[PDB]
DNA sequence: CGAACCTGGTCTTGACTCCATTGCCGGATTTGTATTAGACTGGCAGGGTTGCCCCGAAGCGGGCG
DNA sequence: CGCCCGCTTCGGGGCAACCCTGCCAGTCTAATACAAATCCGGCAATGGAGTCAAGACCAGGTTCG
């Protein structure tokens, strides 16, 4: 039975979900928010540029900017050694 | 009740299913015979498989993908109809479809009571006729327009056979007329006088066969008017003509349908209460076979009665539909398909329902309707149980398919295969070898198995030492075997005990605990003292190792099946990490003694003194590493660490004979001395030679009086003492070393002559073939016991094989009797003894014939040890499922009923002789009384554990006779209670209070069956014990007697005939069909004629029916007469069961009793009912009016024991699920989920050891002192 | 020549599964002939059908007094229009007077 | 001593790009139903195997109204 | 007088162990005519979502006259 749970790649998905909250509780307020309501972690949904900047208060330019940042930041080998082993 | 089934049950009623409950259950109703849509492979519509019917098969996805993630669930979509929800849903909702014609079910309708006819009082003959539109059936008719129109109906036949007649006259007349124009043609012309006379004759014989004819309708009318007369419901019309002239003639007074419908409304006309009522008229007043009639009968109707139940729910209206993801249609690698086998029956369902249902809208004569009706009836009845009526329906390749009850029955269904025993994770399999290092809690393990075994608890480990940066790149370091994963492996492994299984499990100690540790290779090491247990040869078997995960199966494993913890085993008790075959030659030859060796004791005068005597056993042996001592010489050493014997210390030191700084001289060997050693402080100074039965016996007391840890060490000692020394033993095999005797010439031809003598008077027809034949086997028989004697008077002491068997390792003298000496007489085919015998001996190599001879044999008895193999596993499997509910429940029952025991019997002289099985019948039992004689003191008081010492005072003060306490009279209610089951055997001490006792008894009868032998009419070895636990009448059934009195004997035409002499006033009872190949019983000397006789006096020469010795001794010596009878067959065979085991059995054979009387409480004559049911229900009986229910006891086997239980789940997982599952539906029985098998299944936590509420419940805190101590 | 390796037409995801907000959601009642009434959530936004395939298995229509009045089809093809495709008027009314003279010929005759 | 500066961001405005996303529309393919007028009229078909046991049903000897 | 109850015989259903090891079975009147349904190939309405260039600008480290 394929369709079945291979049983060591779910609980690797748990463990993968608690360091990706590490990773991203090690930056500020504003990046993990912008970055989890962009990617769509809180909920399934994820928020376009235009909801993001409508819950912010600002233009998407600026949300754009700082999601262009956000990703120069995270590809660093200090916030990617831990990260890289789970692809 | 629950539906989401959260473990928290109490009950399971089962329950007859009507239509509304069955178009209530379902989701949708599927109309068409699709599957899957043939090009892009997703599920049609309306199908088998539709996804608005059993849900959706993608993950909170619609058929047409407008709603596809979870902040749409619960909803359904408005375009595709599919509610969006998980797609696990396709395994628990449920279909129905629609039938446009009723059918019946076929486990009501077939079976070896068929219900329907029970219940309607059908013949299944008539029912067949029935249901299948052979014959119709008049469901309905009229009494008062039948009983005017009887009147003017029968002057409407009279009309009617008045114009008949009329009709007939005038045949008559025109016969008359056509007569004589055949005169006036004939006798008036030139004719022959019998030619014009031909034409009368051809006119006669028409008038003939016109009458004939008419008398043939005259019958015909006749018969459908008293037909129509004597109508009434119930009743079939065969002959379809009949039927239709008596409803063109007479459509009012009666209505008359075929078919399943009508069978409905049979059931809708219909009251079950004056049926009933009837029904207890009949068994009240009736007699013979309609009482017995009406018992079966009043069976289902007070079933359908008592219930809330209707029996309209044996017809179907509406059939169900299993879901989908049960009958999976999955694709393959490669787009190949696989159905389930279902989808064929009910797609031929489905397709014949839609053509009935287009045949009935377009208006069709009646022969096709009810050719299609009977074709979706016969369809549904395949589906239902495929081959039970005609023929099974094949598929492709002549393959019978796998109907909705084959999923049940038989061996390969759901019990028997998927519920109680399932395949299993975190397991392995390897072949063992011997592992003579280990200490006897251990156990050997690859590392490349325990690599896989241990992986997750590995991956954590070396997740925590920062081997690895998370759980992936940890189970990569695995699966690349790393050199660091080892150093965490032995950490992982260190103290984890495992399970190590052997199949077949026969007993209690084919599954034990170990501590592993790792073992370079691929073979899983096992200690050479579990061999004996596990019945493990190192031949190539193969052991599978399982694994425990949790703290209380870690503990179990621990405490519970640790291998240090089993020493004795739970049958008879003797230990079972003995010493086997060369530990006992080892430590034979270490302990025995050679007059005259190197360096003795002799005591000396004039030249020098003795010097044989030693200082120290130090010095002893390293004046036996030079060259002067051997171990085995009489020397004279001065001990002081090994503890004397009881004359000695009463001699020397008298009372305080404590060792470890006293001295004291000791005339043994060096060997016993090196023996003693192994043995504890403790222990006095055995000085014997170690046979296998002196180390049985040294072992039992040390397991009796010392803790268990001693015990394992000193096994384990001994087991390195005897292997170091079975080495230089010096046992070898040469064909030097096996000697032939001298004088076996002259017996083989002294023996020859008197062969000759016998063969030369047959010659001469002195006597006949038979006689000879006997004559030569009495004379071969006579001289293979000569060639044995000289054989055996011929070889010395130190012999390797009479070493080999005498110190009791292996072997027996038979086999040496075969190898050197004589083979002797051979067996047949068929079991008789061939004149011939071999006289060649298997060192001296046999010829053609006499290895052809042999051959027989030999392939008899190797095809015969696996037929006997398999039944004695039929049989444990029987004995297992029936007493599974005898598990100890109090400490006391305080009762004061109990059985005697024999003891050591009076000898004739005068002395107390000691009874041979004393082991097996009184050690380790309860005084149910206590124990007095002479109007003396009281020797062993009431409720004692009744060990060795006991009896020996018992038998020593000269008492005979004692009460024993026992778990045939313990009086508990659900299960034996503690002091009655007594010492168990495999501990030692009283047994506990949550104790499987049934399953251990039927394991230790159950498990030596493979070794019991058979003979060459009464069966004397496994069969013997099936027929007497299944309670049949025996074979050679000899007949008891009745009552006290002197006999009548007769020897008559081929068979006798006895008759007994009452000494009161009853007529002589009479025992008539006793052939003369049976003999009479002999007692005391042989039955003679007028001799008085007891009660319970076996008459004949065999075996005693036990139904007739219950009637007539009742219940109390029918205990005795079937415990003795089976151990009387397993003391056959040198094996001893005690006997607890048995009377375990014994106990639920004879729980219910029959009922005679009904008293006025609801049981039926002739329903067995339990001892304690039916006494409780006699109490609530003498109040509210009194009257008993007569009942008296009865004794039945165990088959038809375990059947009738109170709950449908343990039976029906039994034997014969059909069966058990149909009349359980129609009684409404709902089962309790308290016994020990229904746990199981459903996987809750079993009432037994460790599972009751005294254990499961347990507060474990700190103690107050120790808590402010942190 | 492979491994037996199985797999059902269909995907397993694992998203979360939150019950504290859904989509809102109405519910229909929808009644067939036979005094029967089913409950279908459908969604807020969402063209609720008149009628509906209720789950007993017949054609339920919707609570609300709408009458749509679908216009069912013809019945498809009878006896009587296969007969009708062949014959005329004419020559059925002749038979019948032919079959008329027949029964009134052995009635009375 | 003040002062430019230079550069983190913080944010907005405006133009540009680019690809989903329905919507017709024309044609292609896919699927379902109706209709064929000389005469034709009750299946091929495949095997029968054990042993033991229990029990329920058919049928026959035997008396009875 | 035919009618019906004890015996006997016949037949149907159930079971007959337990560990590995295994990986896919068949066939014969054949077309037209049409119509409805579904799909698919290709621009045409966007229009929103994102991309980029430039810049307005708040104000704290950083380096000169
Ligand atoms: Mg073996
Ligand atoms: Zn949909
Ligand atoms: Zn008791």
């Amino acid at each position: 039975d394929s369709e079945a749970v291979v049983a060591v790649d779910a609980v690797s998905f748990t463990l993968l979900q608690d360091q990706l909250q590490s990773v991203l509780d090690t930056l500020s307020e504003r990046e993990a928010g912008v970055v989890r309501l962009r990617f769509g972690l809180t909920d399934g949904q994820p928020r376009t540029l235009d909801e993001i900047g409508q819950v912010y208060g600002v233009t998407r330019e600026r949300i754009r900017q700082i999601e262009s940042k956000t990703m120069s930041k995270l590809r660093h080998p200090s916030r990617s050694q831990v990260l890289r082993d789970y692809l | 009740g629950a539906m989401l089934d959260v473990n928290f049950f109490d009950e399971l009623r089962i329950g007859l299913a009507t239509a509304e409950d069955i178009r209530q259950w379902s989701y949708g109703e599927v109309k068409k015979p699709e599957t899957i849509n043939y090009r892009t492979l997703k599920p049609e519509k309306d199908g088998l498989f539709c996804e608005k019917i059993f849900g959706p098969t993608r993950d909170w996805e619609c058929y047409c993908g407008k709603y596809k993630r979870v902040r749409f669930k619960g909803i359904i979509c408005e375009r595709c109809g599919v509610e969006v929800t998980r797609a696990k849903v396709r395994r628990e909702r449920m279909g129905h479809i629609e039938l446009a014609a009723p059918v019946t079910h076929i486990w009501y309708f077939k079976g070896v009571p068929s219900r329907l006819g029970y219940l309607l009082d059908l013949a299944p003959k008539d029912l067949e006729k029935i249901i299948y539109f052979a014959a119709y059936v008049i469901t309905s008719v009229d009494e008062e327009m039948r009983h005017n129109e009887l009147s003017t109906l029968e002057a409407e036949m009279a009309v009617e056979r008045k114009a008949v007649e009329d009709q007939r006259d005038g045949e008559l007349e025109a016969r008359a007329q056509k007569l004589e124009a055949d005169l006036a043609e004939l006798e008036a012309e030139g004719a022959k006088a019998d030619a014009r006379r031909k034409v009368r004759d051809g006119g006669e014989r028409e008038m003939r066969q016109i009458r004939d004819r008419a008398q043939r309708e005259l019958d015909r009318l006749e018969d459908i008017w008293s037909t129509f007369t004597k109508l009434a419901p119930k009743q079939l019309i065969v002959d379809e003509n009949l039927y239709r002239e008596l409803v063109d003639r007479y459509g009012e007074y009666f209505t008359g349908a075929m078919g399943a419908e009508s069978i409905q409304k049979l059931i809708e006309n219909f009251d079950i209460d004056a049926e009933a009522e009837s029904l207890r008229d009949v068994i009240r007043n009736g007699k013979g076979q309609k009482k017995l009639r009406a018992l079966k009968r009043l069976k289902v109707v007070a079933a359908f009665q008592q219930s809330g139940n209707s029996p309209m729910g044996m017809v179907l209206d509406a059939v169900p539909v299993i879901p989908p993801e049960l009958r999976p249609m999955v694709q393959l690698d490669g787009g190949r398909f696989a159905t389930s086998d279902l989808n064929d029956l009910y797609r031929r369902v489905i397709n014949r329902n839609n053509r009935l249902k287009r045949l009935i809208d377009l208006g069709a004569p009646e022969i096709i309707v009810n050719n299609e009706k009977r074709m979706l009836q016969e369809s549904v009845d395949a589906l239902f149980d495929n081959g039970r009526r005609g023929r099974p329906v094949t598929g492709p390749g002549n393959r019978p398919l796998k109907s909705l009850s084959d999923l049940l029955k038989g061996k390969q269904g759901r019990f028997r295969q998927n519920l109680l025993g399932k395949r299993v994770d975190y397991s392995g399999r390897s072949v063992i070898v011997v592992g003579p290092q280990l200490k006897l809690h251990q156990c050997g393990l690859p590392k490349l198995m325990a690599l896989e075994l241990f992986k997750p608890f590995v991956m954590k480990r070396l997740v925590d030492l920062n081997h690895a940066q998370n759980i992936k790149s940890a189970k990569r370091m695995v699966e690349r075997q790393r050199p660091q994963v080892w150093d965490v492996l032995e950490e992982v492994i260190a103290e984890h005990p495992v399970l190590l299984n052997r199949a077949p499990t026969l007993h209690r100690l084919g599954i034990q605990a170990f501590e592993p540790m790792l073992v370079e290779g691929k073979a899983i090491q096992l200690h050479p003292l579990v061999c004996e247990a596990f019945n493990a040869d190192f031949d190539g078997d193969q052991m599978a190792v399982h694994l425990p995960l949790s703290a209380e199966a870690q503990a179990e494993a621990r405490i519970l099946m640790l291998s240090s913890n089993n020493i004795l085993s739970p049958a008879s008790g003797r230990p079972l990490a003995m010493p086997r075959l060369d530990m006992v030659t080892g430590l034979y030859y270490l302990t025995t003694e050679v007059p005259g060796d190197t360096g003795e004791y002799q005591p000396a005068s004039g030249d020098h003194p003795e010097t044989g005597v030693y200082s120290s056993p130090a010095e002893a042996i390293m004046a036996a590493d030079r060259g002067v001592l051997s171990v085995r010489a009489k020397i004279k050493v001065r001990l002081t660490q090994l503890r004397p014997p009881v004359e000695i210390e009463a001699e020397l030191f008298g009372h305080s004979g404590w060792q470890p700084g006293d001295a004291w001289m000791a005339e043994t060997t060096l060997g016993r001395v090196m023996f003693n050693e192994l043995l504890p402080l403790g222990y006095p100074f055995v000085n014997k030679q170690m046979h296998k039965k002196v180390q049985a016996a040294i072992i039992n007391d040390l397991a009796e009086r010392y803790p268990m840890i001693v015990v394992a060490q000193t096994v384990d000692k001994l087991k390195d003492a005897g292997f170091y020394w079975a080495t230089r033993s010096g046992v070898t095999v040469s064909m030097a070393d096996v000697l032939v005797p001298p004088r076996k010439k002259e017996i083989l031809d002294h023996y020859e002559e008197r062969a000759d003598k016998v063969e030369k008077q047959f010659q001469r027809g002195a006597l006949n073939h038979d006689e000879r034949n006997e004559a030569l086997v009495e004379i071969w028989k006579e001289a293979t016991d000569e060639v044995g004697q000289a054989l055996r008077e011929h070889y010395p002491d130190d012999n390797p094989i009479i070493t080999i068997v005498d110190s009791g390792a292996t072997g027996n003298f038979t086999q040496t009797r075969t190898l050197a000496g004589m083979k002797g007489l051979v067996t047949n085919p068929k079991g008789e003894f061939i004149p011939r015998p071999v006289k060649s001996s298997f060192r001296e190599g046999l010829t053609v014939l006499e290895y052809f001879i042999n051959t027989h044999g030999a392939r008899k008895g190797l095809a015969d040890t696996a037929l006997r193999t398999a039944d004695s596993g039929y049989l444990t499997r029987r004995l297992v499922d029936v007493s599974q509910d005898v598990i100890v429940r109090e400490h006391d029952c305080q009762t004061e009923r109990g059985i005697v025991v024999e003891l050591a019997e009076r000898a004739p002289d005068g002395t107390l002789i000691r009874d041979p099985y004393i082991e097996t019948s009184a050690y380790a039992r309860t005084l149910g009384t206590d124990a007095v004689d002479e109007a003396g003191n009281v020797i062993v008081e009431r409720g004692q554990d009744l060990g060795d010492p006991e009896i020996d005072a018992l038998l020593a003060a000269g008492i005979t006779q004692v009460k024993v306490r026992s778990v045939l009279t313990c009086a508990t209610s659900t299960g034996v209670c503690a002091t009655c089951y007594g010492r168990s055997m495999a501990t030692g001490k009283l047994v506990d209070i949550g104790e499987a006792v049934g399953i251990v008894a039927a394991q230790s009868i159950g498990e030596p069956g493979t070794q019991l032998t058979m003979r060459t009419d009464i069966t004397g070895g496994l069969p013997r014990v099936q027929e007497l636990f299944e309670a049949r009448v025996p074979r050679g059934k000899a007949p008891i007697a009745d009552v006290t009195g002197r006999v009548r004997l007769e020897d008559g035409e081929r068979f006798y005939k006895i008759t007994i002499v009452p000494d009161d006033g009853g007529e002589e009872v009479v025992y008539d069909k006793i052939s003369k190949r049976q003999r009479l019983r002999v007692f005391k000397r042989v039955l003679s004629d007028g001799d008085h006789v007891e009660v319970g006096q076996q008459l004949m020469e065999g075996s005693a029916d036990p139904h007739e010795v219950l009637r007539v001794q009742g219940p109390r010596e029918v205990q005795i007469h079937l415990v003795r009878e089976v151990q009387e067959v397993y003391r056959a065979q040198g094996v001893s069961i005690h006997d607890k085991h048995i009377e375990v059995i014994v106990r639920q054979m004879l729980r219910r009793v029959t009922i005679i009387d009904s008293g006025s409480t609801e049981f039926l004559p002739g329903s067995l009912i339990d001892r304690a049911e039916f006494e409780a229900e006699n109490r609530r009986v003498v109040a509210e009016g009194g009257e008993p229910a007569a009942g008296r006891p009865v004794l039945m086997g165990i088959t038809k024991a375990s059947l009738a239980t109170d709950s449908w789940l343990s039976a029906a997982s039994f034997q014969e699920t059909t069966r058990v599952l149909t009349d359980a539906a129609i009684n409404c029985r709902s089962d309790k989920l308290n016994g020990l098998k229904e746990n199981v299944i459903i996987g809750k936590l079993i009432p037994a050891g460790t599972g009751i509420n005294r254990y499961r419940n347990i507060a474990v805190q700190p103690t107050e002192e120790a808590r402010a101590a942190a | 020549d492979r491994v037996l390796r199985g797999s059902r037409l269909g995907a397993v995801s694992y998203e979360t599964d939150r019950n504290h907000d859904l989509a809102p959601r109405q519910i229909a009642r929808y009644r067939t002939d036979n005094g029967e009434e089913f409950e279908v959530p459908f969604a807020d936004d969402a063209e609720i059908p008149g009628t509906w395939l209720c789950r007993n298995g017949m054609e339920g229509t919707l609570i609300e007094g709408d009458l749509p009045e679908p216009k069912k089809v013809k019945p498809p093809r009878t006896h009587w229009d296969m007969l009708l495709e062949r014959r005329s008027i004419e020559e059925l009314e002749e038979l019948l007077k032919e079959r008329l003279e027949l029964i009134r010929s052995r009635r009375r005759g």
